[PDB]
């Protein structure tokens, strides 16, 4: 399945988007997964909105995260 | 009988009007000819499709509506047979006919050889994944085996229904045509389920839905329950009619035409809200087409003139005691049921509410005119009502 | 009456409850008449339930 | 053959039903005291696992983070399914114009009213804080705070609730005139005046019999829609979600033909011993269990139809997670569970299609149990299996109860079983003016010939 994504660095130099065009190709035939909607959602144009990034490529598993979580949330 | 002839002449009428502005558009467009014809066949089938489901079931359940109709649900379904030829134009679209006939490109997406086959230019896994089940061979033979099971099964039961007229209709031919009927009925719901699958719902391969087929069983039984309130209405006064029919046949039928709208609404509103309030995005292409460039309207439409209208009119005693009341609104029934089956066919193609061509006005009409035909033909062979049956005390 | 009395009040409930007193988005569904769907249910309960009670009471 | 065999007066069908009744207490079979007391039993077993249940918790059971739901739903879907053909019998029978639902309709519908009530309490007990069930109803409260009606739970409130009560009420109205009938017959004063107030003082008279036929009419007519809508938004609850197996559409009415399935199952393991014991021969004849079978096997091939539907699209999607449903079913460490559904609703309810094996009682006795199995085990099928292997890989995991969940099971067959044992001994277990009625019927068509 596509939970964890994996490529080369001497590709991802030529086109940092190759490993997406991956997949969506092998799972649908083109280089897009052109996915509809029913719902239409909220705006959140001029309003603030929290997100969070996590770089796989950072990650050792240190299990430090779980503990501050523990920690910080009872 | 010379009402059924009238019938006739109208239905061959419209039959050849239709076939006429048909070749117009042939001559015109050779693409959008067979695309008006699929969406012609898919409304014209059913028909024959729901009398010989309905026939089998009154001989299931005896009642006084079964035998008010019997003859003429045998006469509806004893079209059939004509029928599997009338498929034969839409297997020479997806079968190598095509390039020849002014087909460009093959009439459906599974029968292109460069969507199916890996390495080719339009290649698509998803499509490409059922190409042993969804090929030409499969679904012609499919097709095929289910015209035999149909025709043999209309066949015979009219066959055990003319002999009754003759001997021996307590003891056999009333046993046999419910036990044929038992076994029937699991053959043509698994049948008519796989035959909606492999005409209308293959046009797009990327979506499926498990409710469909049933949700035409119930449309198709919607449009025949319709079609014999008009066709009785017509020939209410056949000299046979009124020596043993009464106003409970046409109430019966009255509150099963309201059952079969009230439930054909039940199984559309279930696969939408199942498909809307889950939004996977495997689903939501087909509502989304539905909903988009003016079909919303089409959907409003069939959800006001097609629900709520035929709910309350019929909800009274009268409107269904009274046969001309209820041919009437059988009348805008079956002209609302066309609108439905073009809700479901016609965005495939045409994709805009504007883009729908006369064709696709031209195919149904044209293709029930002979439907009618051969059912009047069908219904003047035979007489109506059969006297010698254990079932017809229910009509005193 | 107490039919469609009924099916009325279940759609008005609906409506005022969760798309116009507390406007909540509950995973983005609408909060318009778009939000038709899933408001069928409640609505056609609560119209069986008032012609029911009405047909039994009614009789008596 | 015929649904009224002998030549019954309309004196024999009255005291034939009420001389069921009306027994004096010491004179009780002692059949009817040993099933009580074994429903009774039962029912201490309940009692004891829902005050352990209160007392700890929820995590009393085996249900884990994957699988929140365990065998709390699937005993709520399959007791809540049970009713639905009592309530066919009793409502989509009279619709029909059918004249083998005068002599069942009475059970089968005091079966509804009891699998409701057992099936109304796993929404309160499966929901680990219960005594906060009300805050699914829109009650004024000092927050303002109402629910969220978008989901399948409070569509599911609203139905059940609409189920009982409107199944109560048409239980009640066709009591009435086998109140008066009670109270014409009771002999002693103080049994008297008791189904006199619950007879309402009935008076059986024209102008009274118009308003009674017509009031059925339409409660039936209203409840038919009822039961369908009860049990498709039971299906709901899983077809809105967006779990790989649970997102079926077909499941509206392939929920509706499986509870009646069930029902029908139930129906007859509970009315042949009923038929058997009591002098009721002349009444429930073999063409009863005849038709009866004959329903219950079209029902099953429906549900046949919906198994072949559901392993048509895992074939047809090209989706992975459609697929690894389909391979987790059959060969999955819960493969059990779908083997046991394809023997059970599949392959024993073919010998339903021939007519020695429909007139047979032992047969349909062990039809009808392997039946039941087979609808437990396909909802948990439906369920479990589904659950349990998700899209990410990682949050995997097995579902193994424990013997809480399965006391409440047993529990909750012995207040089942005390309810309708009450039933049977205070009213009557057969509609009696409908079954006199009936015979009138007969004899008019008779007199036509
Ligand atoms: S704290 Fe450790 S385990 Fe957590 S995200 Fe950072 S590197 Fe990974």
């Amino acid at each position: 399945r596509d939970i964890y994504r994996v490529g080369e660095f001497k590709k991802f130099k030529e086109d940092p988007k190759y490993i997406a065009k991956e997949v969506y190709q092998e799972e649908y035939g083109r280089e897009t997964p052109n996915y509809q909607s029913l719902q239409p959602g909220d705006d959140y144009t001029g309003r603030n909105a929290w997100g969070m990034t996590i770089n796989l490529n950072a990650c050792i598993g240190c299990n430090a995260c779980v503990v501050a979580c523990q920690a910080e949330n009872n | 009988i010379p009402q059924l002839g009238q019938v006739q002449m109208l239905g061959l009428a419209a039959a050849v009007i239709g076939i006429g502005v048909l070749a117009a558009g042939y001559f015109l467009s050779p693409t959008s000819f067979f695309e008006s014809y699929i969406y012609g066949y898919y409304v014209a089938m059913t028909i024959p499709l729901g009398c010989l489901g309905f026939l089998m079931v009154q001989h299931l359940t005896g009642g006084a509506w079964g035998v008010t109709v019997r003859r003429m649900l045998e006469a509806g379904a004893a079209t059939l047979p004509i029928m599997g030829l009338l498929f034969i134009p839409i297997a020479l679209g997806y079968f190598d006919t095509y390039k020849a006939l002014g087909l460009e490109h093959p009439l459906y997406e599974w029968a292109n050889p460069e969507v199916v086959t890996p390495g080719g230019a339009e290649f698509d896994p998803i499509i490409a994944h059922k190409v042993p089940w969804l090929s030409p061979l499969w679904v012609t033979a499919r097709i095929a085996i289910f015209f035999i099971i149909w025709s043999a099964l209309a066949l015979t039961l009219r066959a055990w229904s003319r002999q009754q007229d003759a001997g021996g209709d307590a003891k056999k031919l009333a046993t046999r045509m419910r036990r044929l009927s038992g076994i029937g009925v699991a053959l043509f719901v698994i049948t008519v389920t796989f035959f909606s699958f492999d005409v209308a719902m293959s046009l797009d391969p990327h979506w499926f839905s498990t409710i469909y087929g049933a949700h035409y069983m119930a449309n198709a039984g919607l449009m025949t329950l319709a079609f014999l309130a008009l066709m009785m209405s017509r020939v209410r006064d056949a000299a046979l009619f009124r020596e043993y029919v009464s106003v409970k046949p046409i109430h019966d039928i009255g509150k099963l035409i309201f059952a079969f709208t009230v439930l054909w609404t039940y199984m559309s509103y279930g696969q939408l809200v199942i498909i809307w309030s889950g939004d996977v995005a495997e689903f939501t292409p087909w509502y989304v087409h539905r909903t988009q460039h003016g079909w919303v309207f089409v959907a409003l439409a069939l959800m006001l003139f097609a629900f709520a209208l035929p709910f309350f009119v019929l909800l009274f005693r009268g409107t269904k005691r009274n046969l001309n009341t209820l041919a009437t609104i059988a009348g805008w029934i079956v002209v609302m049921r066309f609108v439905d089956m073009a809700w479901i066919i016609l965005p495939e193609f045409r994709e805009h509410l504007w883009d729908i061509a006369i064709t696709d006005v031209a195919a149904p009409i044209g293709l029930i005119g002979l439907v009618i035909a051969l059912f009047a033909a069908n219904v003047q062979q035979a007489p109506l009502l059969p006297l010698r049956d254990p079932n017809m005390e229910q009509l005193q | 009456l107490f039919g469609l009395i009924g099916a009325a009040s279940g759609f008005i409930l609906q409506y005022i409850g969760n798309l116009v007193d507390y406007p909540l988005n509950v995973g983005g569904r609408p909060l318009d008449i778009t939000n038709w769907p899933a408001m069928i249910p409640i609505t056609f309960e609560s119209g069986i339930l008032l012609a029911s009670f009405a047909a039994a009471i009614g009789m008596i | 053959e015929a649904y009224l065999l002998p030549g019954e007066t309309y004196t024999s069908i009255s005291a034939k039903i009420g001389d069921v009744p009306l027994t004096p207490p010491l004179k009780t079979p002692k059949g009817w005291l040993a099933g009580f007391s074994v429903a009774f039993f039962m029912l201490m077993i309940f009692f004891v696992s829902v005050t352990w249940l209160f007392i700890r918790g929820v995590g009393i059971w085996g249900i884990n983070i994957p699988v929140g739901w365990g065998m709390d739903i699937i005993n709520f879907v399959w007791w809540i399914g049970i009713g639905h053909a009592g309530t066919l019998i009793s409502a989509i029978l009279l619709l029909l114009n059918q004249g083998w639902r005068n002599s069942i309709n009475r059970f089968a519908e005091a079966m509804t009213l009891f699998a409701v009530a057992c099936a109304g309490l796993y929404p309160i007990l499966h929901l680990g804080r219960p005594w906060l069930f009300y805050w699914l109803i829109p009650y004024p409260n000092t927050h303002g705070m109402w629910p969220q009606f978008r989901s399948a739970l409070a569509w599911d409130v609203f139905a059940i609730s609409t189920y009982a009560t409107v199944s109560l009420v048409f239980w009640l109205v066709g009591l009435i005139p086998d109140f008066a009938t009670l109270r014409d017959r009771a002999k002693n004063i103080w049994v008297k005046r008791l189904y006199g107030i619950a007879a309402l003082g009935w008076r059986g008279s024209a102008r009274h019999w118009h308003r009674y036929e017509m009031a059925s009419i339409l409660l039936a007519g209203l409840s038919t829609p009822l039961v369908v809508s009860v049990h498709s938004i039971i299906s709901l609850d899983f077809a809105i979600s967006q779990v790989p197996g649970w997102q079926v559409t077909v499941f509206p009415p392939y929920f509706v033909a499986g509870a009646v399935f069930a029902g029908f199952a139930m129906v007859l393991l509970l009315m042949i011993p009923v038929r058997t014991f009591y002098g009721f021969e002349n009444y429930i004849t073999l063409h009863h269990l005849d038709v009866m079978a004959k329903v219950m096997l079209t029902t099953g091939m429906i549900v046949v139809y919906g198994y072949f539907m559901e392993v048509f699209a895992s074939l047809y999607s090209g989706n992975e997670f459609e697929e690894y449903l389909l391979y987790n079913r059959l060969f999955g460490p819960s493969s059990w569970a779908y083997w046991g559904l394809l023997f059970c609703n599949a392959v024993a309810i073919q010998p339903l299609w021939f007519k020695k094996v429909r007139q047979n009682i032992p047969a349909l006795l062990i039809i009808s149990l392997i039946v039941s199995v087979g609808m437990w085990l396909e909802r948990y099928v439906i369920i479990v299996i589904s659950l349990e292997r998700d899209f990410l890989p990682s949050s995997w995991d097995i579902y193994i109860p424990t013997i809480w969940d399965w006391s409440l099971y047993i529990g909750t067959f012995g207040l089942f079983f005390t309810l309708l044992f009450l039933f049977i001994r205070v009213l009557p277990m057969i509609n009696i003016f409908e079954m006199r009625l009936f015979l009138y019927q007969e004899t008019e068509k008779a007199k036509q010939r």
